[PDB]
């Protein structure tokens, strides 16, 4: 099963083909918009439905130059590390035996493994955060959580925040793993995602299952 | 513009990396007060004192300032009402 066949339907949406064409009309008139419209899609690309172990929801793409590249968190190579991505990394360090901080935020090779990093909302303005709320996007990705709820079984789901948490409710939870707990931002990671123990968890519900955990450490693509 | 009300509060001007969407109960739980919407925390980073400056907005399109949070290494927070 992949992407291409469940989303068939929905590609044809009035309203899907719409926020397309905002996006392709801003874009068009001067406006700069993250990410490049080649890497929109990149979480797809890089994992496929059936690969699918784990999902993290992210909210809307970085809204400075040369950071956001179509994965949710995840930053180019050379670019400084962001604070929840940082403070991501500190949980990493002290739950994961011989992990040590990786002096990037590149995460394909998370993605690489079945961590489908997936934002609510694909596109944004330049410097205007949440820029391209409500216009369609939210639709889109309610529906892909939808298609993974009902074409897969046993996947683990990362929900940070509040936000995150409530889209979290069109999951079934016996079906389903799903894991809850406060924002990795800086202002909330000492109310509960430090020792939260997702990163641990998430390996050890698919060693029960009889699959491979996930090496966390991200690598540099050679 | 968002950078230059941090600049304008802690004389020290910092670029934005990040702004995460958070619900008024969330804030709550930490500022201790309930914004009346949803807030953007805008977060900056400051390497030379090694602590996080946070600007927090109401959301999109007005990005009304509402409060300031500067947080040490420790983990520790001053709160400034905007």
């Amino acid at each position: 099963l992949t992407w291409h066949d469940v989303l068939a339907e929905e590609k044809q949406q009035p309203y899907f083909l719409n926020t397309l064409q905002t996006v392709a009309s801003e874009r068009q008139s001067g406006v700069t918009i993250y990410p490049p419209q080649k890497d929109v899609f990149n979480a797809f690309r890089f994992t496929e439905l059936g690969d699918v172990k784990v999902v993290i929801l992210g909210q809307d793409p970085y809204h400075g130059p040369g950071q956001a590249h179509g994965l949710a968190f995840s930053v180019r190579p050379g670019i400084a590390i962001p604070p929840s991505l940082l403070n991501m990394y500190k949980e990493l360090e002290n739950t994961i035996p011989g992990f040590t901080r990786p002096n990037h935020g590149y995460l394909e090779s998370w993605a690489r493994q079945g961590v489908l990093l997936l934002n609510t909302v694909l596109t944004v303005r330049a410097g205007q955060a949440h820029s391209h709320a409500s216009l369609g996007w939210e639709t889109f990705t309610d529906k892909v959580i939808s298609l993974i709820n009902q074409h897969r079984e046993g996947v683990v789901f990362l929900l940070w925040g509040s936000h995150a948490q409530k889209k979290g409710a069109i999951i079934d939870k016996q079906r389903h793993h799903v894991l809850k707990a406060p924002h990795p931002s800086p202002l909330s990671a000492h109310r509960g995602f430090f020792g939260c123990n997702h990163f641990v968890l998430a390996n050890q519900w698919l060693e029960q299952r009889g699959e491979t955990p996930i090496d966390w450490m991200p690598v540099l693509p050679a | 513009n968002l950078s230059d009300i941090i600049e304008k509060e802690t004389g020290k001007q910092l670029v934005i990396q990040e702004s995460i969407l958070m619900l008024p109960e969330e804030v709550e739980e930490v500022i201790g007060n309930k914004p009346e919407s949803d807030i953007l925390v805008h977060t900056a980073y400051d390497e030379s004192t090694d602590e996080n400056v946070m600007l927090l907005t109401s959301d999109a399109p007005e990005y009304k300032p509402w409060a300031l949070v500067i947080q040490d290494s420790n983990g520790e927070n001053k709160i400034k009402m905007l």
